[PDB]
């Protein structure tokens, strides 16, 4: 339940941070909008390995990852390189991580699989909107989603709330989390509002992101060892007690506080699946997220949070849980394999998903470069706020 | 309309009414979405949420 | 004859922010009139003005003991029910 | 042509008229302003096309 | 025996649901006609409980008569005188 | 179509193409991109369809090899699986084996479907409605079965001819496996000599069905046991049929030989073959096969038939 590196370094932590990342991207982007109960029958022995067989709208080739860790990416490399948060220089690494190739019918078609919301934001800073005035282009719909929600009440994808109050805020924001673990918590707060200043400006989005960058600070100080740090209960007190302010994150976390039962060391998954741990941690998702699509800030947040802290000690269970749980799932199991790298460090990733992260199509250069972003921001430095 | 409410995975309610032309019974109009299981196509989830 | 009380209510919150000066959210269902600051004369212009937005008539024996929002919609309701007869 | 309500998103109601020809949707907008005569109006809602 | 494994996990869902069944039937009776925004804001604010799963599996009739999956389970006449 | 094509008429698919524009007339839209549900079941029917055909190909060779398959929707259906017709005078006689072959390949495609969802659908039911009737010909007509211990039943329902048909719709062309069916069927077509025999009892239909049932089940857990065995090559099949819509029997075969089975899978993937058999019931298996058949009832509804009797006092309590 601790591992087994009672202490990890700083180069390890953080490597191990973006590479969980990597992997919950690649391991869950085929089961991007599927529910629960569909992905633990489409994969029966459990999501260990990597997919080669996505038949999807943008079928994901072996070993690729998604616009979800491509913005995670070029946050990190940013960071690293500004040593803080420069919204200017962060748009910039994410046009670069964006017009990476496609086809301008002109959407551009992205090369990897992006949000609704990302790729509006993305369309509208590359159009020469600026990027502060969030409603003048990102209510295309969105209000009139709103205003033609007024007769249906669906659980369709195209129906999700799709916005400012999105999950691409807080699935991006562990890097700034790592970084700014040791300059404080108010200074983290500010570099977070900064990062999201441009497409998520909404309290719910910045409480949401908050939440996470806070967390994955918690676990960058605290080491996988005696229970005293290691301990989900602290996280989520700490968590409730600084940087939860907004009604429904609060009510979500103490309804994860409340419950989260520690997931039991698990083999086949096929007899888990159909147990009474997976009955009760379907229960408890389906209560913190509506019909398995957490699209909101808070039920993401607590999603990533039920995932990373209902299987303690176990980072490669939390990853393969956040995957199998559907909905937004490769953004989903990168946050965990985030917070999971966070806590320890490049020694639970197996060498099935070494290798499959290695022999894709975003292989080989793809991890020595995710590698050396860990390394980069491992050793920038910040001296509380640079 | 709270049961196919709650169930996931289900027809979507446009409206629910009571007792449409002086009749005596209700009546949830009930939208599918043809793109996703076209004419053709029933799972047993889907069976066993209209049971 | 199944009046649609909630739409009846948002109309004659509507009717009365809009005579009195208030907007629609001080107008709540168990506000009384008196708390609006609605004077006796007022209160009769706003029942004239209900009856105007409505188009049928006020139910007289009543109107001495019409004290909430709530109960101006509740009579008012019942009027648009037995108007269809 | 004829007079409907400006703010009525078509999209949505033709996702509830999933498995219709296109004589059919002129008869239910026809019998729309049949219905918007029943509630007591002119223009055709949203809502006199579902009822 | 798939009639009582629906009926029970019909009888399951609008046992845990009761708040939000009893405010949906008033606002059916008050309105008499309702959609489905005003349906999904009646249910959310009522405090609704989902269905993780939309399968009738474990769901039942006990043969003394009790339902399944309520928790309990996992996955001489008088002779007097006239 | 090679003039709109832009080239001259090489390659086999423009040719298929004309064959179906006529076969199959017009072009339908194809199947929707959103959500992952049509493109996987009618993708995993005629690839699960084409893998039984060609390890049934393997082994005993009656089945003829896979053509094509198009999931693209050309005229009253969304996807079809062509068979590369064999010659003449391997039709013109039903064998015991190729009856089982047939069965198999009936339920392929079904059973390929729940075995890609991990879920009963209704692709179940066209498959189910044709095994049935093409096991009821295996039993009772053609006597392949061993109802009765030889498997000569009683009664038979021997096919009638289209001359009593009437209406006649006027479908023609084509030709399926109708190819197959009447040309080994040999129908009555004089009602003066048609013989059906007394209907049987219920007792002996329930043997009957119980061995249709047996049929079914051996033919189902056989098809189950191959999908299971090879869902690599199963699941590189449907990849490549949604990505490329259209597809030829000469690139399935090499897909499905790229992707070979795994030798033994020993655990963890031998649980997808360990249940994949059936729990469907077969009455009459061990001892329910001398009088009450499994059935708590009988003895309270039928008074204890003569050779009953003597099958319980002659064998049985004399051995």
């Amino acid at each position: 339940a601790w591992r087994g590196p009672g202490e990890v370094g700083d180069e390890d932590k953080a490597v191990g941070c973006l590479l969980g990342a990597a992997v919950g991207n690649v391991l869950a982007a085929p089961y991007q909008g599927d529910r629960h109960f569909e992905v633990i029958r489409l994969r029966r022995n459990g999501v260990t390995d990597f997919w080669k067989y996505d038949i999807g709208a943008q079928p994901v080739q072996y070993g690729q990852y998604t616009g979800d860790f491509a913005n995670l990416l070029a946050v990190a490399t940013s960071l690293s390189a500004s040593r803080g948060v420069e919204p200017a220089h962060l748009l910039g690494a994410l046009t670069r991580a964006y017009a990476e190739g496609g086809s301008s019918v002109s959407g551009f078609l992205p090369a990897r699989r992006y949000s609704p919301y990302d790729r509006l934001v993305m369309d509208a800073v590359l159009a020469g909107t600026d990027p502060l005035k969030v409603p003048e282009l990102a209510e295309r719909y969105l209000a009139e989603t709103t205003r033609r929600h007024a007769s249906s009440s669906s659980d369709r994808p195209d129906r999700e709330p799709h916005g400012p109050s999105d999950l691409g805020a807080a699935a991006r924001a562990a890097p700034i989390g790592l970084a700014y673990r040791r300059a404080g918590g108010e200074r983290l707060l500010a570099a977070v509002r900064r990062s999201l200043e441009f497409s998520h400006p909404t309290p719910l989005g910045l409480d949401a992101a908050h939440v996470v960058a806070a967390a994955a600070a918690w676990c960058g100080r605290q080491q996988p060892g005696d229970a005293v740090g290691a301990t989900p209960a602290a996280l989520l007190s700490h968590l409730l007690n600084d940087v939860a302010v907004t009604a429904e994150q609060c009510g979500k976390l103490r309804l994860l506080r409340d419950n989260l039962f520690q997931l039991d060391e698990v083999t086949d998954w096929r007899a888990f699946y159909a147990g009474p741990q997976w009955a009760r941690l379907t229960a408890l998702f389906s209560r913190l997220s509506f019909h398995g699509l957490a699209t909101a800030g808070s039920e993401f947040a607590s999603v990533v949070l039920l995932a990373l802290l209902s299987s303690w000690g176990r980072p490669e269970q939390a990853v393969i849980v956040a995957a199998s749980l559907g909905g937004h799932a490769p953004a989903t199991a990168q946050t965990v394999g985030a917070l999971a790298g966070t806590l320890y460090g490049q020694s639970w990733v197996p060498e099935r998903w070494w290798r499959g992260l290695g022999e894709g199509v975003e292989g080989e250069a793809g991890r020595e470069a995710v590698v050396q972003a860990g390394r980069a921001l491992a050793a920038v430095e910040l001296a509380d706020g640079l | 309309a709270l049961l196919a409410y709650i169930t996931p995975d289900y027809e979507e309610i446009a409206r629910v009414s009571v007792c449409p032309l002086n009749v005596l019974t209700g009546f949830t109009l009930f939208v599918e979405d043809e793109d996703k299981n076209v004419n053709a196509i029933l799972t047993r989830s889907e069976l066993e949420g209209r049971m | 004859a199944a009046v649609d009380k909630a739409k009846v209510l948002e109309d004659v919150r509507s009717i009365i922010s809009t005579q009195l000066g208030t907007e629609l959210e001080k107008v709540a269902p168990e506000a009384k009139f008196v708390d609006l600051g609605a004077d006796s004369l007022d209160t009769v212009e706003i029942m004239m003005a209900l009856e105007e937005k409505f188009e049928i008539a006020l139910e007289e024996e009543g109107a001495e003991k019409i004290a909430t929002v709530q109960d101006a919609a509740d009579m008012i309701a019942a009027q648009i029910a037995a108007k269809g007869n | 042509n004829k007079a409907v309500d400006p703010n009525i998103n078509w999209y949505e109601v033709a996702r509830a008229m999933a498995g219709f020809t296109g004589a059919d949707v002129m008869g239910l907008m026809a019998r729309a302003a049949r219905m918007a005569a029943r509630q007591g109006r002119h223009a055709i809602t949203e809502d006199d096309i579902y009822a | 025996e798939l009639l009582d494994a629906a009926e029970a996990k019909a009888m399951y869902g609008l046992a845990i649901n009761w708040r939000a069944l009893q405010a949906l039937t008033q606002a059916l009776l008050d309105r008499g006609t309702i959609t489905g925004k005003e349906v999904a804001h009646i249910l959310e604010s009522n405090g609704v409980i989902h269905f993780p799963d939309p399968y009738t599996t474990g769901f039942g009739w006990d043969p003394d008569g009790s339902l399944r999956y309520p928790f309990k389970p996992d996955t001489t006449p008088d002779l007097s005188g006239a | 179509t090679a003039v709109r094509s832009g080239r001259q008429q090489l390659t086999a698919r423009d040719i298929y193409a004309g064959v179906d524009r006529f076969t199959q007339g017009e072009v339908r839209p194809s199947l929707p991109t959103a959500h992952k549900l049509p493109v996987l079941c009618f993708a995993a029917k005629e690839i699960g369809i084409a893998l039984v055909a060609g390890e049934l190909r393997d082994r005993y060779g009656r089945v003829e090899l896979v053509e094509r398959v198009s999931i693209q929707p050309k005229g009253r259906a969304y996807s079809r699986t062509m068979f590369q017709r064999g010659t003449d005078e391997e039709y013109q006689l039903m064998t015991r084996g190729r009856l089982l072959d047939r069965i198999r390949l009936a339920l392929a495609g079904g059973f390929a479907v729940r075995t890609a969802l991990g879920e009963e659908t209704n692709f179940t039911a066209a498959d189910i409605k044709r095994a049935t009737r093409m096991a009821k010909k295996y039993v009772f007509y053609y006597g392949f079965s061993e109802a009765g211990g030889a498997g000569i039943t009683t009664w038979a329902n021997q096919p009638y001819s289209g001359d009593f048909v009437i209406g006649q719709q006027r479908a023609r062309k084509v030709v399926s496996t109708d190819a197959m069916d009447a040309f080994a069927d040999w129908p009555t077509v004089s009602e003066d000599f048609r013989f059906d025999a007394p209907s049987p009892s219920d007792v002996t239909w329930h043997r009957y069905t119980d061995e249709v049932r047996r049929v079914l089940k051996g033919c189902s857990e056989d098809v189950l046991g191959i999908l299971a065995e090879r869902q690599e090559a199963m699941w590189a099949g449907i990849k490549a049929l949604s990505d490329r819509k259209e597809l030829l029997g000469s690139e399935l075969r090499d897909i499905f030989d790229a992707h070979p089975a795994a030798t033994s899978r020993d655990r963890d993937a031998r649980a997808e073959l360990a249940a994949a058999k059936l729990d469907m019931t077969i009455f009459t298996e061990g001892a329910n096969s001398r009088w009450p058949y499994g059935i708590e009832w009988l003895d309270d509804a039928y008074p204890k038939p003569y050779w009953v009797q003597q099958q319980e006092a002659e064998a049985a309590e004399a051995q």
